[PDB]
C-alpha cells in the first residue's frame, strides 16, 4: 500500500476517436 | 590496501523498487524503504510507508 | 580599507563630475561620491558625504558582515554609478523596517521584491527616530559624518551576469511557491493568491536577481565561489 | 582587488547567475484558514426483534 | 432535606497521562556554501569551535529554520579545477536542517 504526499506542483494545461481492434483471453 | 565499506543497520525491513514519472514527463528511480515512514525528497512530491 | 585611495577631503559647494576612465570611479565610488549625487538629483542638496569615511568605517545593520570585509565586493548603491542597477524613490505605500535605529540620517537603502529604494531628509532636516518625519536641527550642519547619515540594510553582493532564458526564469518563480506554501503576499506583490490576511511581519529570507521583475528567494540553495581574471575586475 | 569572487548560485537542480545576490528585510503578510465544523443530521432507529 | 445522584455508565481498561510530548516529521535539508582560502581567508587550520546558530558567513545571524543544527568545514579543492587559483585546499561549511512542511 505505497503512498505519496503531495507538494506544490507545476500541473500544465478536440476530435478524437476510440476504434478498438481486438481483445485477448483473461479473466481470474 | 583493501578496503570496505559498513553500515550497522541491525534489522531487516521489507523495501520495493520504485520507479517514478512525473507528469510533465520526467522519471525518476530510487529505492524507499517503504516498511519504515521514509520520505524520499524528490522534485515536489514525497513518498512513503507501504503495507 | 581604501580600495585605490582615501577619499579627499575639500573644506562643500563642489559638484562631483563624470569621469570616463574605469579605474578612476572606483576610489570616487569609495569615496562614497555616487550617493551624494543622488541627493543632488532627488533630495536637492550639496551635502559632501563621508569625509575621511571612505569603506573602511562604513558599518551596515547586522552585528557582523564579512561582505562588509571584502571591500571588493559591489554594493547595490554602488551598482549605480557603474550602471548595472539603479535605485528610485520611495512610495507612500512604501514603508520603513523598525530594524535600525535611523539616528542623524539622510539617506538609507532597501532593497525590495521589485528594486531598491532609497529614502531622503533635509540638509539639516535631521533623522532622529525611526519614523518618516524628518526634524529641523542645526547640529548637522557641518558636513563631517562616520557614514552617519549613509546607514545600509541587507548584505548584498553585486556582480555582472549573463543573462537565462525566459523558461528558467518562470521556473524558480512557480518553485519559489511551492517551497512557500504559507507565503501568499509579499510587498502588496502577489506571491500565491490566497484569503484575507494580516498586514504586518518583518519579513527576511535569502533573495537574488536574475536581471527579471520577480525577486528569487531560496532555503537550499548552494553557493559556488569562484574567481577569475577579468579585465572589469582589475 | 581584495574580493572572493563571484558568484554562482545552484538551487536545486540548475545553475544560476546572481546580478546582486544579497540578504534584507521586507514586509510579508500572513493569510489564516477560519473553520466552523460540526454536523447533525436526524437518522432512523427501530428494533425488530430482542433476544 | 436533600440528596445526590451517582450514575455510572461504562468500564474500560485506560491508563492515566503520566507525560505529554510531540512529534513532528523530520526531513534532513542541507545547504553548502563553498569558499577557497584567500577568497574567503578562512584559516589553515579549521576552527574547532563553531556557533551553530549566528553563521555569520551567510547573512550573519538570524534565525536557523533547523531546530540546532550542526556545522563543520571540509576537505579542500585547489588549482585551476575549481578556478580560485590556490594550491593550498579549500574550506567549505555545510548545513543541515531538520524540515516540517506539512
Ligand atoms: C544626477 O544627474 C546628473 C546630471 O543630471 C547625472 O550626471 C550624468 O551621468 C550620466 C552617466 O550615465 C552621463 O551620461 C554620459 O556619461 C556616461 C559615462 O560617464 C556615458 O556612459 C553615457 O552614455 C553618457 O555619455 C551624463 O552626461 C551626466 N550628466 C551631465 C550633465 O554630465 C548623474 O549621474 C545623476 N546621478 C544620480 C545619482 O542620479
Amino acid at each position: 500500500d505505497i503512498t505519496a504526499i503531495r507538494g506544490s506542483f507545476s500541473v500544465n494545461y478536440a476530435t478524437c476517436t476510440g476504434e478498438v481492434t481486438n481483445v485477448s483471453g483473461c479473466y481470474s | 590496501g583493501i578496503i570496505w565499506k559498513v553500515s550497522p543497520c541491525a534489522a531487516w525491513v521489507p523495501s520495493a523498487v520504485i520507479e517514478l514519472t512525473m507528469p510533465s514527463g520526467e522519471v525518476r528511480t530510487f529505492h524507499p524503504m517503504s516498511g519504515i515512514p521514509t520520505q524520499v525528497f524528490k522534485g515536489v512530491s514525497v513518498t512513503y510507508l507501504g503495507s | 580599507g581604501p580600495i585605490i585611495c582615501a577619499g579627499p577631503i575639500h573644506s562643500k559647494s563642489a559638484g562631483i563630475p563624470h569621469l570616463l576612465g574605469y579605474s578612476e570611479k572606483i576610489c570616487q565610488i569609495d569615496r562614497l561620491i555616487h550617493v551624494s549625487s543622488w541627493l543632488r538629483n532627488h533630495s536637492q542638496f550639496q551635502g559632501y558625504v563621508g569625509q575621511r569615511g571612505g569603506r573602511s568605517q562604513v558599518s551596515y545593520y547586522p552585528a557582523e558582515n564579512s561582505y562588509s570585509r571584502w571591500s571588493g565586493l559591489l554594493s547595490p548603491c554602488d551598482a549605480d554609478w557603474l550602471g548595472m542597477l539603479v535605485v528610485k524613490k520611495a512610495k507612500g505605500s512604501d514603508m520603513i523596517v523598525p530594524g535600525p535605529s535611523y539616528k542623524g540620517k539622510v539617506l538609507f537603502e532597501r532593497p525590495t521584491f521589485d528594486g531598491y529604494v532609497g529614502w531622503g531628509c533635509g540638509s539639516g532636516k535631521s533623522r532622529t527616530e525611526s519614523g518618516e518625519l524628518c526634524s529641523s536641527d542645526s547640529g548637522t550642519s557641518s558636513g563631517l559624518l562616520p557614514s552617519d547619515r549613509v546607514l545600509w540594510i541587507g548584505d548584498v553582493a553585486c556582480q555582472p551576469m549573463t543573462p537565462i532564458p525566459e523558461e528558467t526564469f518562470l521556473e524558480l518563480k512557480s518553485f519559489s511557491q511551492s517551497e512557500f506554501p504559507d507565503i501568499c503576499k509579499i510587498d502588496g506583490i502577489v506571491f500565491n493568491q490566497c484569503e484575507g490576511e494580516s498586514l504586518p511581519q518583518p519579513f527576511d529570507v535569502a533573495w537574488m536577481d536574475v536581471g527579471h521583475s520577480h525577486k528569487i528567494i531560496m532555503r537550499e540553495h548552494k553557493t559556488k565561489w569562484v574567481q577569475e581574471s577579468s579585465s572589469k575586475d582589475f | 582587488v581584495h574580493k572572493p569572487g563571484e558568484v554562482v548560485v545552484s538551487y536545486g537542480g540548475m545553475r544560476v547567475r546572481p546580478k546582486c545576490y544579497g540578504f534584507s528585510r521586507m514586509m510579508a503578510t500572513m493569510e489564516v484558514n477560519p473553520p466552523e465544523q460540526r454536523i447533525g443530521q436526524c437518522t432512523g432507529c427501530h428494533l425488530e426483534c430482542i433476544n | 432535606s436533600k440528596c445526590l445522584k451517582i450514575k455510572v455508565k461504562r468500564i474500560n481498561l485506560k491508563c492515566k497521562k503520566s507525560s505529554s510530548y510531540f512529534v513532528p516529521d523530520a526531513r534532513s535539508r542541507c545547504t553548502s556554501v563553498r569558499r577557497c582560502r584567500w577568497a574567503g581567508d578562512c584559516q589553515s587550520g579549521c576552527p574547532p569551535h563553531f556557533t551553530s546558530n549566528s553563521f555569520s558567513d551567510d547573512w550573519a545571524g538570524k534565525m536557523d529554520r533547523a531546530g540546532l543544527g550542526f556545522s563543520g568545514c571540509s576537505d579542500g579543492c585547489g588549482g585551476a579545477a575549481c578556478g580560485c587559483f590556490n594550491a593550498a585546499p579549500s574550506c567549505i561549511f555545510w548545513r543541515k536542517w531538520v524540515e516540517n512542511p506539512h
